[PDB]
RNA sequence: CGGGCGCAGAUCUUGGUGGUAGUAGCAAAUAUUCAAACGAGAGCUUUGAAGGCCGAAGUGGAGAAGGGUUCCAUGUGAAC
């Protein structure tokens, strides 16, 4: 269907390797934000600002290496921007991200 | 719109720094028709502007030590 | 400063009520002849002395 | 006002003029040469992607110092960039000589950009402050863009 | 008949315009990010949240000299 919503588990460590320490969370977002077009094939991505608050936990260098994510994409449903869909990415606390698989959730 | 003017309004009001004046993101046009002291006061009544606390200093590990 | 005299004051107000542009009157009555105040001072890019 | 290479048919043709448009006249008048012989609607798509980078400006004559790029080789040249000033003035100017096509009573799909120049237009004056209480002149380089679109 | 009568030069004078050149450059004092609002238009405005800095010999709060309306509200976004 075109109305969709998954989980991912974004390896932020292996994306955001190789960048200074004053650039590591911001670059984390800018690949956040990639990760979230090449899944979800719709541009105009919309980060949750709790998703922000995770990435920028523990500082500006120091990037939690993986990150439990939710993408869900929806329809804007205005007509004014181009892009018909847009992916609304969450954040998604989990204690453990050992096996945690790709899964779809409900509606 | 721009909140300058009640920034600094509220500042006064409330007697705290610009740090720690809070206007309400979804009244953002509510606040804007505010353009004296008397009406920054009746947003700070209704709720709509409040000063944000003082960021905790414990002084817990000190007085432990 | 703060501290002024009742001379310095009165000058300091002449120059304030000349710092005013042209009248837009002005360019029809002297046919365009006066497009601007010349004389307008700033602040900060020219003193007084 | 008074355009060089009046059209070979008036009747077929629209006109659009710009003066004094702060546009870097170097950048301009690269992007107005890439932008020649095109069609309206090739032409927007080409400067379009100008401005997301997805095609670049050949810069033919004011190459001095600019780089290297990949999509230069799609012009056979080897330096290209991509001015995004440049582009969205001639894409203001396109729309709005695809309006004077309309208004004139054209087949704007079948238009096709017969001619087109940027001259410079009188520098602007500013200044910077340098070593030794030395104050060299900071201008502007804007330019004058004319352009005429005919049928085909 | 009378000259302030003929220019390529004088590191000539004044004014204008080139190549250099879309070049040098816009690299001192750790930092920004998400969302939203207004808006034709937003990395830069505003609001909130987040993460940082100045760390009371402050990047804080008030004066003197000096400035002279730079103060404040509103509007504009040409020029700076
Ligand atoms: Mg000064
Ligand atoms: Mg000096
Ligand atoms: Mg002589
Ligand atoms: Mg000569
Ligand atoms: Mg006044």
């Amino acid at each position: 269907n075109e109305v969709v919503t998954r989980e991912y588990t974004i390896n932020i460590h292996k994306r955001i390797h190789g960048i200074s320490f004053k650039r590591r969370a911001p670059r984390a977002l800018k690949e956040i934000r990639k990760f979230a077009v090449k899944e979800m094939g719709t541009p105009d991505v919309r980060i949750d600002t709790r998703l922000n608050k995770a990435v920028w936990a523990k500082g500006v260098r120091n990037v939690p290496y993986r990150m439990r994510v939710r993408l869900s994409r929806k329809r804007n449903e205005d007509e004014d921007s181009p892009n018909k869909l847009y992916t609304l990415v969450t954040y998604v606390p989990v204690t453990t991200y050992k096996g945690l698989q790709t899964v779809n959730v409900d509606e | 719109s721009m909140l300058r003017l009640q920034k600094r309004l509220a500042s006064s009001v409330l007697r705290c720094g610009k740090k720690k004046v809070w206007l309400d993101p979804n009244e953002t046009n509510e606040i804007a028709n505010a353009n004296s002291r008397q009406q920054i006061r009746k947003l700070v009544k209704d709720g709509l502007i409040i000063k944000k606390p003082v960021t905790v200093h414990s002084r817990a590990r000190c007085r432990k030590n | 400063a703060s501290h002024k005299t009742f001379r310095i004051k009165r000058f300091l107000a002449k120059k304030q009520k000349q710092n005013r542009p042209i009248p837009q009157w002005i360019r029809m009555k002297t046919g365009n002849k006066i497009r601007y105040n010349s004389k307008r001072r700033h602040w900060r890019r020219t003193k007084l002395g | 006002v008074r355009y060089s290479l009046d059209p070979e048919n008036p009747t077929k043709s629209c006109k659009s003029r710009g003066s004094n448009l702060r546009v870097h006249f170097k950048n301009t008048r690269e992007t107005a040469q890439a932008i020649k012989g095109m069609h309206i609607r090739k032409a927007n798509k080409y400067l379009k992607d100008v401005i997301v980078k997805h095609q670049c400006v050949p810069f033919r004559r004011y190459n001095g110092g600019v780089g290297r790029c990949a999509q230069a080789k799609q012009h056979d040249w080897t330096q290209g960039r991509w001015p995004k000033k440049s582009a969205e003035f001639l894409l203001h100017m396109l729309k709005n000589a695809e309006s004077n096509a309309e208004l004139k009573g054209l087949d704007v799909d079948s238009l096709v950009i017969e001619h087109i120049q940027v001259n410079k237009a009188p520098k602007m004056r500013r200044r910077t402050y340098r070593a030794h209480g030395r104050i060299n002149p900071y201008m502007s380089s804007p330019c004058h863009i004319e352009m005429i679109l005919t049928e085909k």
